[PDB]
């Protein structure tokens, strides 16, 4: 890409000088410590007027009202639904040898990828109950970007084998690179195959309430919650 | 303008519009006071039937002018969509409906703008500028609808 | 004229079945309505509110009436409904004001003939003395708030010119001659002017969430008049004080 | 895609947008969280200049990108109500009569449709220019609204 599109680059405009930041540059971690919705809505909203904010605005603070009081801010590096998608399913993996095991039998039998061996030993620090070894999985940008890449090469190797709309749509909906944007119905195939259940939060501008896409059923209790603002998915600390 | 609107019981309704109001934006304010969904409502004036896309300053609507409910053409086909989850929504097309305005009626019960759904019928994803027919889509055919709404 | 299927009160049939285009006369809609509970008036016409424009005209017309008063005059939508309303928001104020009556008597005497003057200006000396009844039998009358609505329109299409620019040019595409034509909002601004009262006119918009206030004639003053603007149509606020 | 604005005095934020949202829809986001009105915000992008009409994309606008905001010879004229408010604008010859409703727009809230501007006691026509009706530095324009009813 062009030299002056690049993060970090220096150029100039009009006789003064001007240089592109970056995500390594503003320390931006890929997975966020737990914020509060509100402080979230005011980070973001804090002079909010146009009718799209206004509602992304009450929106968020409903979801807040009915699944919890805290968020994790997810890194826009593209990756943002398999990076929100691993931090709520690590919080559901917390504890929970069982899902412990079929999730690393599933990593087993996938083709080889570099990331796969330091996703296995995080998953084994988990057996035991141990939110501070949680939070410190959360916080490596290291750990959680090879979490979040997992995802994409485990979704794209398995979810074909659900049949359709996988099958002929694979491509399109995960694609390979890194960095490539991810669509909705991700969730859902990947909520299949691990048996579990999850709400996505559809922030609408069009409309004054959101939309819950909730997967495998329209009924059932959610245990992830992954909040789409935009193209952009954020993770919700689901209380109970 | 102050228009008359009488619905399929003979109520009698009074809407204040404009002349720049679309027959859409009409039948928007009849839902707002009267509770008729939009996809329900087929209106005529002087008897001709009333198009979504035209403005009441097309047919020359003015004030005192009455506007009728009618029952819908008889023959019209039924289709089904069902989403990932298993969800049936009930739309009411016909066999010249392109794909783009299905998508349009999707959104118009589902919430959904067109450009993030995807249509599946026999396997294959349906282009927006083709016809029910182009596809011979059926009465009572089901088509199966994928959400978009990328985001990284 | 104009077909007989788009006429009022035509029947004609469609599609095997018989329909009767209504009319105001058929409906008994008054040119002006009784006094009307604002959230009766919402409870009327958003009883099954859900689009964007019409919980924006909803969330202003309550609004309306916080700030100005809770009950309005509906106003028959013949095409008059501006000088219509504007006759009733300022009927109230002639009431018990004979200063006011006399400076209103005094222009309808200057007026070009006018069948409708007479009657109106045996109303207005009915009012010299408080007389809440009377008013209330004046704005019920149709043919007199008919009379009375025609009279604005010939008063302001003969006087506005008279205040210069920009009435004097726009005065024909402003205030037209023919009866039940519609009214540009210029014309409040001006007939407050040459009545020396003050109006505020809330301007409902569809785009906004708020409505917009257009006062009369000076963007600052106690309003003597109010009159709401509901898409191309026009209703009358009873104040409180 | 989350893309960088950093602001006149260095501050930088993050904007979670889309592919498709435009310009103006830009300004208007960075008004909700940083509070700079748009008709002060002049954004570029790899030294080219950002028009309130085109999109991030016609611009290849993506992930993790920078919007700079900058400093922007308009000429002012007054646009007075019917009551005697004066309303202030920026305009260029150019601008067609259109384009200057479409200002009072922003200032007002009134829609265009809904205006008439009168100048030398002559009514003026949305397609033609400023400089068809000698429209010069501190010139005032006389704004009387429609909004018909009945």
């Amino acid at each position: 890409l062009p030299v002056k599109e690049r993060p970090d680059a220096i150029y100039t405009f009009e006789g003064k000088t001007y240089e592109n930041t970056s995500f390594s540059k503003t320390g931006i971690p890929i997975v966020g410590q737990p914020l509060k919705m509100e402080a979230y809505v005011h980070k973001e909203y804090t002079h909010v007027t146009s009718l799209e904010g206004k509602r992304f605005k009450s929106q968020l603070e409903e979801a807040a009202k009915i699944y919890g009081e805290q968020l994790h801010e997810i890194q826009g590096d593209g990756n943002a639904l398999t990076t929100a998608f691993a931090t709520s399913f690590l919080y559901l993996l917390n504890g929970n040898a069982t899902l412990i095991a079929t999730f690393d039998n599933i990593l087993i039998g996938l083709d080889a990828h570099k990331n796969i061996p330091p996703v296995r030993q995080t998953i084994e620090k988990l057996k035991v109950k141990n939110d501070l070894e949680l939070k410190q999985i959360l916080a490596s940008n290291e750990t959680m970007f090879a979490f979040s890449s997992v995802i994409r090469h485990l979704a794209r190797q398995k979810l074909p084998e659900l049949g359709e709309p996988f099958s002929l749509l694979i491509d399109e909906m995960v694609p390979e690179e890194d960095g490539k944007e991810i669509e909705i119905a991700c969730i859902g195939g990947l909520c299949q195959l691990l048996n579990i259940c999850a709400d996505v939060i559809y922030l609408r501008k069009d409309y004054d309430t959101f939309k819950i896409e909730r997967y495998p059923n329209e009924t059932g209790k959610p245990d992830l919650v992954i909040l789409r603002k935009a193209a952009h998915f954020l993770s919700i600390i689901l209380d109970s | 303008m102050q228009i008359f609107v009488k619905t399929l019981t003979g109520k009698t309704i009074t809407l204040e519009v404009e002349p720049s109001d679309t027959i859409e934006n009409v039948k928007a304010k009849i839902q707002d006071k009267e509770g008729i969904p939009p996809d329900q409502q087929r209106l005529i004036f002087a008897g001709k039937q009333l198009e979504d896309g035209r403005t009441l300053s097309d047919y020359n609507i003015q004030k005192e002018s009455t506007l009728h409910l009618v029952l819908r053409l008889r023959g019209g086909m039924q289709i089904f969509v069902k989403t990932l989850t298993g969800k049936t929504i009930t739309l009411e097309v016909e066999p010249s409906d392109t794909i783009e305005n299905v998508k349009a009626k999707i959104q118009d019960k589902e919430g959904i703008p067109p450009d993030q759904q995807r249509l599946i019928f026999a396997g294959k994803q349906l282009e927006d500028g083709r016809t029910l027919s182009d596809y011979n889509i059926q009465k009572e055919s089901t088509l199966h609808l994928v959400l978009r709404l990328r985001g990284g």
